[PDB]
This record gives C-alpha cells, structure tokens and sequence, in this order.
C-alpha cells in the first residue's frame, strides 16, 4: 500500500509490475481503461460538462482512476503498487525508467516505434487496439516536441499556489489545480504529455504503460500540496453547473465524490512525502 | 464566432475545416478536436498542446500521424 518512486524499485518490483501490467493486457482488461479515459478526454470541455480534465475533479478523478487500475494490478500480483514518475529530477531518456527492464526508451525516428522494453511492438505483448492514429505499435519521442521537462523550481512555484481552483474552473482558471494541469502558466502535467510524444500526446494516452507512473507524481504533488495549505481545500463546495462540487458525485463510478478522495492515506502512503 | 473554414494539401495530405461547433477532416477521416477557452485548439492527436487555431490542429494531426491513415 506504498507508492514508491519509479527510481527506486529493486529489480523484483519492476519485473512484478510488468508482469501485471502484460496480464491486465492480455486478458482485455488494460483497453478498456484506455477507452475509459478517451472518452472523457473527448467529453470534458471548456464550456460545458467536464469531469475528468480541466476542471477542479481533474485531481480526485484521475485518482480514482489510478485506484481502479492498481486494484486490477493487484489482482494480478497483490505485492504491486503504483510507482511514481519525478520528472522534475528523472529529466533525461537515460533515467532508469527508460531501461529495456523497466518501460523500454524512446522510439525510432523514422516512426516513432519504441524499439525494447517489455512493451516493444516486436515482443508481440503490447497490441495498440484502442486508438486513433491507425499505427499498432507503441510510439514515443522522448524530448522531440517539447525542449524540457518541468523543472523542480517550477514545481515549486505551482506548489506555493494557495487556492486550490477559481472560477471558471476550467482551462482558463487561475490557481494551484490548472497550473499543475498546466493549461496556464509554466505548465507542468501536460508539458510531461506532450515531452513523452507518441500516444502518450493523445486522448488514448493510457497505451503507454508511463501514464500511470506520470498520473502517480502527479498525485504525489496534489498531496504535497496539501501539506503545504493546510487551509484550503477542494473547490467548488456547492451548486456549481457543469462541475463536480465537492459532495458531488462523479462519473464514471457515479458512487464516490471528491470529498471521498482529498485523503489519499484511506488508500495508499507514499515512500516519502 | 467560429474560425473560417479551410481546405488545402499539407504535407502531402488534404486537411480540410468547417463551422459545424467546427468539423477537421484528414483525407476525408473526421477528426476530433476542442478549442479552449483562450481560444487555443487541440485536437484528439494531440491533446496537450494547444495550438493558436483549427488548421494549425489540423497541420499537427498530419505531422503526428507520418503518414498514416486516420481512424
Ligand atoms: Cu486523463
Ligand atoms: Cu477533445
Ligand atoms: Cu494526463
């Protein structure tokens, strides 16, 4: 029940993850949580319903995402957990997880195709199904679309941010939310997208095993957060269109509401916060 | 006020735009995209990066795809 980072697992750790991650993909269960996100990738918008991204829920919802798939991991192999993804320190294709042990490197310029790892096309263990670019191979380009990853400074800047979310609580909001998003301001969840490239840049950006781990820093930094404001907490608190409230519930589970997730210790610890 | 349409070759590939709130087609394929509040676009190949409008969308779905026929 502990999320460990990436750049610390033992060598069991990274082939137990990989192990059940390759289950949940054969068995048919992984694609459906590629679906999953698609969709409300493709649903949640500025102007109305929005749910899973740019929105205040953004934080709990990929939570409770991230819950859902560790569970389906732990029914695989109990002993794994989600690990996390410091891209403010782990900033270059050389970082342990890149390794051919762990999620495989970057992939050939010519296109794209991740070339080792226990993901590679040619291992004939990670089949593309649910996307939009018709390519069936795992694709990335470490560093091809953006120059940088986010750096720890501007980490911090984000995380010094007091107010959780402001209205219109949505991609155009001020505050600590769309910040760590990153539709404004140095841009920090979705600069890690876009440096990853391949489907890691799509709406089915779960095809790449690293989507957990990114979402799993992510999350990391939403609880530092809290540490750091002890007086704030979750916004919008009531009668807000279009947005999930903080006792309101949330699609897709339709039975857990934000309030239910602000605590991330009545699910997991992490090895050091 | 929705963007004007567009229609033209980039890349090799016919990237066309429409008011509909705005239809994108790659060589006859709909393609999924958004605008952002500050006007920006994106679109569902490229979901992370906002680009300034429909055809610069458009533009980044065929540089995404190298080729490769759309969904
Ligand atoms: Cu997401
Ligand atoms: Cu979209
Ligand atoms: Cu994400």
């Amino acid at each position: 029940t502990v999320r460990k980072n990436q750049a610390t697992l033992t060598a069991d750790e990274k082939r137990r993850f990989v192990a059940a991650v390759l289950e949940l993909k054969r068995s048919g269960r992984y694609d459906e949580f590629v679906r999953t996100h698609n969709e409300f990738i493709m649903s949640d918008t500025d102007s109305g319903e929005r749910t899973g991204h740019r929105s205040p829920s953004f934080l709990p919802w990929h939570r409770r995402f991230l819950l859902d798939f560790e569970q389906a991991l732990q029914s695989v192999d109990s002993s794994v957990t989600l690990p996390y993804w410091d891209w403010s320190a782990d900033r270059t294709v050389r970082a342990s997880l890149w390794a051919p042990d762990f999620l495989g490197g970057t992939g050939r310029s010519t296109d794209g195709r991740v070339m080792d790892g226990p993901f590679a096309a040619s291992t004939g263990n990670w089949p593309i199904n649910v996307r939009v670019d018709s390519r069936t191979y795992l694709r990335r380009s470490l560093g091809g679309s953006v120059a940088e990853l986010p750096t720890r400074a501007e980490v911090e800047s984000v995380l010094a941010i007091s107010a959780y979310d402001l209205p219109p609580y949505n991609s155009a909001s001020e505050g600590f939310r769309n910040h760590l998003e990153g539709w404004r301001g140095v841009n920090l969840h979705n600069r890690v997208h876009v440096w990853v490239g391949g489907q890691m840049a799509t709406g089915v950006s779960p095809n790449d095993p690293v989507f957990w781990l990114h979402h799993a820093y992510v999350d990391k930094l939403w609880a530092e957060w809290q540490r750091r404001h002890p007086d704030s907490a979750y916004v919008p608190t009531g009668g807000t269109p279009d947005v999930v409230d903080l006792n309101e519930t949330m699609k897709p589970w339709n039975t857990v509401r934000p309030a239910d997730l602000l605590d991330h210790t009545a699910y997991y610890t992490f090895d050091a916060l | 006020a929705a963007p004007e349409s567009f229609d033209e070759v980039y890349k090799g590939r016919r990237i066309q735009g429409r008011p509909a709130g705005y239809e994108v087609f790659v060589d006859g394929v709909q393609l999924h995209v958004m605008r952002n509040a500050d006007g920006s676009w994106i679109s569902v190949v490229s979901h992370y990066d906002p680009v300034p409008t429909p055809r610069a969308a458009a533009r980044a779905a065929v540089d995404e795809l190298q080729g490769a026929p759309l969904l």
